[PDB]
Formats: C-alpha cells, structure tokens, sequence
C-alpha cells in the first residue's frame, strides 16, 4: 500500500479542511488587494 | 429428440421422470395395462426379504444387481418394456425408490383410465342411502366417462355437516367452519 | 442426488430399445443450451479439450467430460444451437496455423484471416496447448531486447527469451509500450544481420474492433506490419475464443522459436483472458475461488507464459520473449491475478498515473520497476551508462521528497536533487519515437556526466532533442562504431566528451 | 408453435413446448393477457423446456397459460417514422398517438460489425465545453462515456450536449433512456417539444425516443439498451446518415442484466455480478461502432456506483469508450460545474498529431499545473500558505484560476445556477487556458474566472467585481 499526491484533501478529514480554509483565507486575502488595486488602476487611467 | 406422449397428470421428480419415460414409452406401442400389471407384479417381487436385503446393500456390485434383475425378468417372462425399465433403474442405482417408480406410475394410469380421486369427512359414519345419493350427485360434479374414487374418512375433530373434496375442488358444509366463520364475523 | 442425462427423453429412448440406432461413440445430442455452454448427451469417445462440431456449423471445445454428459464451450453465439442438435467429433485438439504466411496478418484466435486480404498460406499447423521446453533446453537470458524507451532499454532492461510484466492502471501507456517496442524492431528486420531480427506477435484479447483497426494502422504507417502479426480476440467474441487467443499467438510464436529465429509476444491483456476463463468456468459449475477465479487460475497463466524461453545452440538458439500487459485497478498489485502473473513472470514495468501528468512520459515509475534479469540483457555500453544512472537515481529517489524545499539544504542534497531532475528529464520521451541504442547511450552518456548540470530543466527536453539530431547528421562513424564495437572505447569516449562539449559550448 | 407456462418465479418464467422448441433469444407471446407480455428466451432446460425472461409484469400469470411463438426476435419498427415518436423495449408506442406506421420492422439482436468494416479516422467534435474540447476533445463517430456517481452532473452533461450538438446536427438523433426516472423521461419529451427537435404536427422531427425507465422489470431494462441501439443501427445502414445516439445510463443494462443471472441458474461473480458480464456488456457496445457505411456518435451515462471507479461494471466500461470525462463529486462540492475531472479524463485523438501542437501543449501544460497544485496541497496542509516559495504562489495561483476558469454555466443549467448559457469556441479556450498559463492574469482575482465563457468575459466580471468593490 502506497501514498500519492493530493491525498490530504482527498481523506477530507481535519486536516483536508484545514488546509482548504488555510487556503481560502490566504486567496480572499490576495483577491481583496488585487481588487483594490484593480479599482486603483481603473481610476487612474480615465483620464 | 422423440416427441413423448406427455401423460395426464405430471409428477415429479426422480420418480416422476422415470415414470414418464415408461409412460411414454408404453404409450406408444400400446402397453399401457399389461406394464401396469407387470409394474403390480414386480411390485411384490422386489418386496421379497432376500431380494430386498440383496438390493439394499451398496457393496454388491451394480453388474450383479442388473445380472440378478435380469434373470428375475426372464424367469418371469416379462414386457421388453418393463426389463428395459428395471435394467434402467438399476444401473442408475435408482432400485430405492422403485416402490416410487411403480406408485407414480399408479397414479398416472389411474387418470388415464379417467379417475378423479374423492374424499368425504362427517363427524360420524354414513347411512348406505345417503352414500348412494353421495355417489350420485358427486357424479353429478364429473364429467362424461370420468369415473369416481369415493373415499369416506370419519373426522370428529369437525363437530358435524359434511367436507366434499373433488380433485381440487373443496366445498365445506361443516358446523365448524361456520361456527368459525359467525364468531370471527361477529367479533368484528 | 439427480443427474443432467435422466431427463426423461433419455430414459424414453433407452426403456423401448431406441438406444442401438444411435452412435454414442462419435456423436452427441445436445441434451442443453443456455449462455454459451452446451451439455451434450453422447461423444462417449471424446478426448478431453477436443474440438466437436455442431449441426448448425458451428464450433466448440469440449471441458468438461463428466459421466452423463459433455459439457461444450460454443465458438459463437449459442443463438443457433437448439436442445436436440447433433454434435460430430473432429478427432483433433484445437490447433491452429504457423509459418510466415501470417506475418503482416490479422487473424483471430483460431488462425482465420479477418482483415479481407485473402486466404492464409499456413503450410504447418500447431496445437495450442503443448507443453512447454523444461530446464535443460534453455540457457541464461543473454542477449537484448531493444525496447528503444530510453527508461526501459537503461533501468528496465528486457533480454530475449525473458517474461516482462507491463503492469499498471488504465490509461498510463501500457498498449503504448508494446507499439513502441514492435515498431522500434524495423532498424533491425531492415537490415541484414539474421541474429537481430525481431519478428513481433500482438494478441489483442478482449479489445474492441475499433482500437485494433487503428493499431493496424498504425502499425502500417510505421511499416511494421510485414514482419508482425495480430490476433484478434475482441470483446464481441465468445469467451472461449478470447480464453484461446493467448495460446494461439503463443504457438504462432513457439513456431518461431523452434526454428532458430527469435519472437516477441504481447499478451495485451491478459486480465481480460482472465476474466473469459472465469466466465466459462463459473458457467460449467465449477468451484469458484478467489473473487469468482476458478482454482487453477495460476495454471493458466503459467502455463502460458513459461513458453517464453531462449533455446539453446544445440536446439536452435531461438527464443520467445513475452510481454503481458494487465491492467490493475487503484494500484492493488496485490489482487488475484496481478499477485499471480507477478509472481509468474521476470520483471515489471510498473506505470503511473501520477507521474503520466506530472510530465513524465512514459511513466514508468522506476524503484517499483524491475528486472530480475537485469544487466545481463544489456550492451557493453548501456551497461557502462546505465550503472551511473540507475545509481544516481536511485540517490535522488530518496531526497525527492525535499524536492519542494531545495535551498535551506546542505550542497549535496542539492547536487543529488539537480542531477536527479536533470536525468529524469532525460527519460523522458516522445510517442512512437524509439531511439536506436546508440542514440540512447549518447544521450544518457551526456546526461550523467554532468554536461547538463548548467541547463535549465525546460530547456533539457529541447537540448537532447538538439543533441540528437546533430550527433545523428554529423557524426556517424561514432555512433556506427558504438554500435557495431557494443562498447564505448577510450577514442570513442573521447570523442563522445569532445562532441558534448562543442555542441554544448553554443546551445542557447 | 404452441407452449406453456409451466413456472413463474419472479421474472424468469419456464415455459414448455410439445412442438419443436423455439431457438434461443426468440420472442414468446403469452395469450390470455389484457396487455401485451412477451417473454424472450434464454436457455434451453431440455425434456423441451426454455427459460426466459419477461419483458413486463408477470403477475396474473397461471402455470398452464398458453404461450405463441413469433419465430423470430423482438421486432421493433424502424424508419423515418419512429421520429418524434416514444417506443418500449418491444416497440410499441407509448407517447399516446396512435401506432407507428412502417414498412420495416428490424430485430433488435443482430451481430457486431466485422473488423473489415472499421473506420480509421478522428476528427475532433467540438462541443462548446471548455474542459471537454481542451482535455478530452471528443471525435465524430467514436463512442463517449460520462462516467461518475449520483449527482454530479451526468444528466445535465448530457442534456447540454443534445442541446448543443444535436440542434445543430444535420443528421438524425436517437435517445434510448435506460433504467433513469420517468420524470427525466417526460422533462425531456417536453423540452424537446419546446426546442423543436419534436414536432407533433408536422413530420420534421429530428429525434426518436426509447424509454426503459425504472419502473420497469429488469428483463425490459436490459433490452431497451438493443432497441435503441436498432432504430440507431438502422438509420447508420439504411439511411446512409450521420447518427448521434444518447443512452442514459449504460449501468442499468448491466445492473438489470444481473437481477435475473441468480435466477437463470449461474454462480455469481466478483461483486454480486453475473459471470457474463463482460461478454455482455461487449455483445451491445460492439455494434455501436462507425463503419464504413455510416457513423454513430455514441455518448454514454455510466453510473459508477458509490464513486468507485473500480467496480467491475466501469471498469469494464472503460475499455469500449474513446473518450471519457469522469465526473468527480470532489469537484463539485467544490462549485465546479460540470464538475469533469482534468486529470481522470482522456481521449483518443488527445495526440499532437490530430488536434495540433498548440492545443496538444495547453491542454498538457494544464494538466501538469493541476498535478502539482495537487502535490502542494499537501505541504499546504502543514505549513500553510505563508510560508511557500514565492514561486510555489505562483502555481496555486494559476492552478486555482484554471480550476475556475473549466467551469462554465449551460444553457439547460439555468435554473439551478439563474446565469446564462455559454458557448465557448476552441480557439477561444485554448487562447483563453495559454494566456491563464503564461501569466497575462496574474492580477485578476480568482473569483472572477469562475462560471464565465471566454477570457475576456472574465475580464469584464472582474472590472466588474472592482467597481462596485
Ligand atoms: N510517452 C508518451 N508521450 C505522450 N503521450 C503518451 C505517451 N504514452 C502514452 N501516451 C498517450 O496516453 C494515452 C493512453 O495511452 P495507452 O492507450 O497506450 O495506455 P493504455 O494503458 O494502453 O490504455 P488502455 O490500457 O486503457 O488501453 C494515449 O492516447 C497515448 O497517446
Ligand atoms: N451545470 C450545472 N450547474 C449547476 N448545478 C448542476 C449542474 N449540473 C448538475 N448540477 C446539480 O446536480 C443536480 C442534478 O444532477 P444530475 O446530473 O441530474 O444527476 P446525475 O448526474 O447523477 O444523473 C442538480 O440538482 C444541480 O444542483
Ligand atoms: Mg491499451
Ligand atoms: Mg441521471
């Protein structure tokens, strides 16, 4: 019996959901400032 | 293969293939009763204690069992058709149930010969009068040629009126069934 | 108790004296028919696994001889066969066709032409099921088998008269490596040397029409068809005929062998003749086993692949590799008939998923591979390369899982995880695109010096493709001499350093 | 001839002749029925009994009952008139419009093509589905399999393609659901009649039906598969035509073929399977093939049952399929619509040589990307996302944005989702995956590639997401 990638997420335990969360959280973090700068860019170029 | 003639009434089982095999076999060629009365005859002849101790024992050889079966055969001057069937059921080791063999094909000559077996139940015996006004009316129920097998048990288990069973036709004129009948109907 | 010949129209026929009109010795009466299996009354001279022949022109085997009855595997749909047919002996076990009057034919599992291009020569016939050569006919596994996979030819490698396994899940490359192997044999059947050529054998057992069609032209299109032959068992045809089709290309073969000339045999795949076998046999009421396996499974495995052997001088010196293909489910190595044929054959290529999408392919996943033959079956200078390689990978396989981290590492983890990148890149390799030996040794040669130590991973796949097509335009004679010597000398190694480094001194 | 009943258990009635026996698969009529039962044989017990199985109820039945003999298979009607019409596993109609009136009644057992008839050549289909077209493009006249379990989109799968493809298509099409519910059944009937493939007045229908549904006994389900696949054979031969051919699932045949094996006297195999499941299984999908003289463009529902991927029905399946999109319900937790799996998905003509080297290397440099998003996952489970190489951000980056960018929103999935349906050409998802691979996104939030149709579509979802941030 072996182990292969991904399988963490693909057991779901705690740790799979853990590391989903660890994830999401991280990437809500970078869409939020890419968003902001997104809008920062849009203003700035009406012009 | 050969279309055999089915008989009236399908057994089954070991004894009921055997038997149909004979039945058929008889059937053509027109046989019919003088294998019954051989298959009657060899019903006592196996029956004999030194034949039956001889062909109950699975240590004596099936060629002396055919060779011993054989020679009862000729020394009772038999059908082809009825040797041929004991050889058969002897090399196959069906000789146990032989006494099946004879009673299935019992039960299939009788309906051959048009019988439909009946039986009777009251609480007590029967007066000859009304056994014969039984007798006539039940062959009321037949049909044309169909000869009747009367049988009168006496059941006091049934506390009266009557049980007519016809074939598989079954009318219940006891006291107990409808003393049945009323007290489930009333409980309700 | 009850038997299966007591119906009553047996006893009716025996009971009037009906019985003498009918040949019992050479001819049967269908007493049932259901799913393939025919119960035959009668054949009472019939050797067991003979072929009989039934009214309705069809075929079928008979297995089971018991004391009533037959019992008959049809070659067909049992659509035509009705309870109350007769059933002639043919007298012979099954056999089927040989020679080289097959080689660029399709047939089927009994040696017929199905690919419309005429009857088929066939001067000799052969029984399918005769035993196979024993311990003294044989000598050690010698000589190679060029695969031309980079992967396989360098850790795998295959001698000639040796049973591989191409283990591995569904859709990893299986079917991919077999078409590799009989294509890569063209450079050697072309040429004139008569101890080199190849004739390959692709049995298809349980495949739908449509993948063998495009085999065959694929085959075509590489010109490989006039020294291969392919038989059919697909899955429309009846189980006894895919269970027969790995024993029909398993003679078609022993053919070759016993005549001085070398084969190549790809049972693909041989969980399916597994699965036929089972099928007939749970039909005809055997006792089932493991998973629904009859009990002599193994045999029928066994006995098939111990018929890849490598005769001897004084029987002829032919040989018959083997190639079995099964296919496993999750990774269970450890099921029935992979357990069986593991334990069976000489080796495994063991294929990957993981690996199939990571970029490595072929996905031969090495460290589960394995070759119990081993360098015995390989060249001089394959040799010479290959211990390096395997050595160097087998260092880097077990600080791969640092892999991520890299840095933060002493230097030689580092040296151990860029070496180890930089080769299994090298492995890497394109689709029916083998590679003569000589190529392969340069390449591998290039690889595990270090003269790629400097490139950039991406880069690698595009340097070797490079590489090659210089050292094959410019430089011939080095490479003719590589390959005709089988080793690697002191001015060839030279001249193989000095090529490196010129090529590699302008790359960009 | 003339037999009869003489037992009845479950499914499997034993019916005896005195007349010469009927051969086996033939069609039995059973008389003394209001409606029409007919029995098809399976075996041959001797002492001139057959077995069968029922293809209906086999209540009321009474050992004795008269039974007719066609003398040959089931029979269904084919032609240009079965067309808008809905038919049983024997044929007749059950849409309630009168009988279907042919000239050409064909059986539904018939032998697959000979290995002279094969066609050699692929040419890619392209569906409007962006993981399908880059993944595991599919082909003119090869078979398809949607495999995956109980809700992950099967239906919907298949109910976009026939919006897609068979509005579209030229040719016929065939749609023979086999053991789904009968809800599906008529949802379907009247979706096509709003959408015209169906047309109740005039004679323009371009599709024929054949309903097995689950409700019925197992000897219909397994045979619905065959009736289905004759009108379709038919309009391959005959019609000389391109044909598509719809089968919701293709597990029921196999299913319902193993609730009678028990029945019929065999020993049972690995998982509660008859032994002949994979003969078969092949004895049906072999004749779904593009021959030389026509072309049959089969997709195929396979249930897989409880997700695993290994069960013996699948797992056989997967051998007679060219392409294949297993759906994951991993993947649709995740929101993911269709919730096709990237990397347990294949196709044939997935070779440089067929679809090009451009689309060849998108379609692996996304796979790629995929495994090693999967391979990190793992780390990410311990670490945490803080403390990967600048450069492992990278590739979860971009392998979340091509996870959001495969989903796309139907036209038939309307409803659930309330978006609007997208039809995304090749060129466009193999420019729109290159682009997400070679960095020109790496600005964009994720959030904006998700259920969207071509690249720039996300673009304006994510100038959107901005405005009103
Ligand atoms: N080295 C390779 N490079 C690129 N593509 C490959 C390579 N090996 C295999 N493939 C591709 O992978 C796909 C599956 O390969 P293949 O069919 O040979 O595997 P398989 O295990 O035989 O499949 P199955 O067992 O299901 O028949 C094929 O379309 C093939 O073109
Ligand atoms: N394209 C889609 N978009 C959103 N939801 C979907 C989509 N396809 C399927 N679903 C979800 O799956 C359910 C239908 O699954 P269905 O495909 O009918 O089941 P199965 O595939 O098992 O036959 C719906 O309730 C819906 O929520
Ligand atoms: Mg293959
Ligand atoms: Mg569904």
């Amino acid at each position: 019996v072996r182990s292969s990638a991904g399988a963490v997420r693909d057991a779901g335990g705690a740790f799979g959901k853990r590391e989903q969360a660890e994830e999401e959280r991280y990437f809500r973090a970078r869409a939020k400032e890419q968003l902001a700068a997104l809008k920062k860019h849009h203003e700035n170029e009406i012009s | 293969f050969a279309k055999l003639v089915r008989p009236p009434v399908q057994i089954y089982g070991i004894e009921g293939r055997y038997a149909t095999a004979l039945y058929s076999a008889a059937s053509k060629q027109n046989k019919l009763e003088q294998v019954e009365k051989e298959l009657l005859r060899v019903g006592q002849i196996l029956k004999e204690p030194k034949m039956a101790a001889s062909l109950l024992n699975p240590y004596v050889k099936r060629s002396v069992k055919v060779k011993s079966l054989s020679d009862m055969t000729a020394k009772e001057k038999f059908s082809p058709l009825t040797s041929n069937l004991i050889n058969l059921l002897a090399e196959n080791g069906r000789l146990t149930n032989t006494p099946a063999v004879i009673s299935a094909f019992s039960t299939m000559m009788s309906v051959h010969r048009g019988e439909v077996p009946c039986t009777v139940t009251t609480a007590s015996a029967l007066d000859e009068a009304t056994l014969t006004e039984l007798k006539t009316v039940l062959k009321s129920f037949l049909s044309k040629g169909q000869v009747l097998k009367l049988e009168v048990k006496i059941d006091p288990s049934i506390m009266g009126g009557m049980i007519v069973r016809i074939g598989e036709k079954y009318v219940d004129m006891s006291a107990k069934t409808k003393i049945q009948k009323l007290s489930r109907a009333m409980r309700e | 108790k009850t038997g299966t010949a007591e119906v009553s129209s047996i006893l009716e026929e025996r009971i009037l004296g009906a019985d003498t009109s009918v040949d019992l010795e050479e001819t049967g009466r269908v007493l049932s028919i259901g799913d393939g299996i025919a119960r035959v009354h009668g054949l009472r001279n019939v050797q067991a696994e003979e072929m009989v022949e039934f009214s309705s022109g069809l075929k079928g085997m008979s297995l089971n001889l018991e004391p009533d009855n037959v019992g008959v595997v049809v070659f067909g749909n049992d659509k035509l066969i009705k309870e109350g047919d007769i059933v002639k002996r043919t007298g012979a076990i099954v056999d089927v066709p040989v020679g080289e009057e097959l080689l660029g034919r399709v047939v089927d599992a009994l040696g017929n032409a199905i690919d419309g291009k005429g009857p088929i020569g066939s001067k000799a016939r052969r029984r399918v099921g005769l035993k196979a050569p024993g311990i003294i006919p044989r000598i050690s596994v010698r000589e190679p088998m060029q695969t031309g996979i980079k992967a396989v030819d360098s850790l795998v490698p295959i001698g000639r008269g040796q049973r591989e396994l191409i283990i591995g899940d569904r859709q990893t490359g299986k079917t991919s490596i077999a078409i590799d192997t009989i294509i890569n044999q063209k450079r050697f059947n072309d040429g004139t040397d008569e101890k080199k050529k190849l004739y390959c054998i692709y049995v298809a057992i349980g495949q739908k029409r449509s993948t063998v069609a495009q085999l065959v032209k694929r085959l075509t299109d590489a010109d490989a068809m006039k020294y291969t032959i392919v038989v059919s068992a697909t899955a429309s045809d009846a189980a006894p005929l895919q269970y027969l089709a790995p024993y029909s290309g398993c003679s078609m073969g022993e053919y070759f062998r016993d005549n001085g000339k070398h084969a190549l045999i790809i049972y693909d795949d041989l969980s399916k003749q597994a699965v036929a076998y089972r099928q007939m046999s749970l039909l005809l009421r055997r006792p089932p086993g493991r998973e629904a396996y009859p009990g002599d499974v193994f045999y029928l495995h066994s006995r098939l692949l111990e018929r890849a052997a490598k005769m001897n001088d004084a029987f002829g010196g032919g040989s018959l590799t083997a190639l079995p293909v099964i296919e496993t489910q999750a990774g269970d190595v450890s099921a029935y008939i992979p357990t069986n044929v593991i334990s069976i054959t000489d080796g495994q290529i063991f294929l990957e998923t993981e690996l199939f999408y990571k970029g490595i392919r072929p996905a031969i996943n090495v460290g589960l591979s394995v070759s119990r033959v081993g360098s015995a079956a390989q060249t001089r200078a394959m040799k010479q390369v290959a211990g390096t390689m395997k050595l160097e990978l087998a260092q880097y396989r077990e600080v791969a899982a640092f892999a991520q981290f890299g840095s933060d590492l002493d230097a030689a983890t580092q040296q151990l995880l860029s070496r180890g990148v930089r080769l299994t890149e090298l492995l890497k390799q394109g689709q029916y695109s083998p590679m003569a030996i000589e190529e392969q040794v340069a390449v591998i040669y290039a690889g595990v010096r270090g003269y790629l130590d400097k490139l950039e991973p991406s880069k690698i796949t595009k340097f070797e493709n490079a590489f090659l097509s210089h050292v094959i335009s410019q430089h011939q004679a080095l490479l003719s001499k590589i390959r005709t010597d089988g080793k690697i000398s002191e001015e060839s190694d030279a001249k193989l350093k000095e090529i490196v480094t010129n090529f590699l001194a302008g790359f960009e | 001839t003339t037999g009869r009943i003489v037992a009845v258990i479950g499914a499997v009635v034993d019916v005896q002749f005195d007349e010469g026996l009927p051969p086996i698969l033939n069609a039995l009529e059973v008389q003394g029925r209001e409606t029409r039962l007919v029995l098809e044989v399976a075996q041959h017990l001797g002492e001139s009994t057959v077995r069968t199985i029922a293809m209906d109820g086999t209540e009321g039945l009474v050992r004795g009952q008269k039974v007719l003999d066609s003398g040959a298979p089931i029979r269904i009607p084919v032609g240009p008139e079965t067309l808008g019409r809905i038919m049983n596993v024997i044929g007749e109609p059950i849409d309630e419009r009168g009988p279907i009136k042919t000239k050409q009644f064909a059986a539904i057992h018939a032998e697959a093509p000979e290995f002279v008839e094969m066609s050699v050549e692929q040419e890619i289909l392209v569906t409007g589905i962006k993981v399908v077209d880059l993944l595991a493009p599919y082909a003119k006249g090869g078979k398809i399999g949607l495999f995956g379990g109980a809700g992950v989109g099967k239906t919907v799968l298949i109910m976009e393609l026939i919006n897609n493809v068979a509005k579209a298509h030229g040719g016929y099409s065939v749609f023979a659901g086999v053991g789904e519910r009968t809800r599906e059944g008529n949802d379907l009937y009247h979706e096509m009649i709003e959408s015209g493939v169906i047309n109740l007045k005039d004679a323009t229908s371009k599709v024929a039906l054949v309903y097995g549904q689950m409700n019925e006994p197992p000897g219909a389900r397994a045979r619905v598969a065959l009736t289905g696949l004759t009108v379709a054979e038919y309009f391959r031969d005959q019609e000389g035509q391109d044909v598509l051919l719809f089968i919701d699932n293709i597990f029921r045949f196999t299913q319902a073929g193993s609730e009678v094996s028990a029945l019929l006297g065999r020993i049972p195999s690995a998982v509660g399977y008859q032994p002949t499941l994979a003969t078969d299984m092949g004895t049906m999908q072999e004749r779904i093939t593009t021959t030389k003289k026509g072309s049959i463009t089969s997709v195929q529902a396979i249930y897989v049952p409880a997700d695993d991927l290994t069960d013996p029905a699948p797992a056989t399946t997967f051998a007679h399929l060219d392409a294949t999109t297993v759906l994951s319900r991993a993947i649709a937790e995740l929101g993911i619509y269709p919730a096709v799996d990237p990397l347990d998905s294949t196709s044939r003509i997935m070779d440089p040589n067929i679809v090009g080297s451009e689309h060849y290397d998108v379609a692996r440099g996304v796979q790629k990307i995929l495994q090693d998003y999967k391979s990190l996952q793992d780390i990410i489970a311990i670490l945490g996302m803080d403390e990967l190489s600048e450069e492992d951000k990278l590739t979860v980056s971009r392998a979340r944005k091509i996870q959001r960018f495969l989903s796309q929103p139907f036209q038939v999935a309307e409803v659930f989702t309330g978006h609007l349906g997208k039809l995304v050409p090749l060129k466009e998802t193999i420019k729109g995956f290159q682009q997400i691979l070679a960095g020109e996104y790496d600005h964009l939030p994720e959030q904006a590639f998700y259920m969207v149709g071509p690249i720039e579509e996300a673009v304006a979802k994510a100038d959107k997401l901005a405005e009103e941030h």
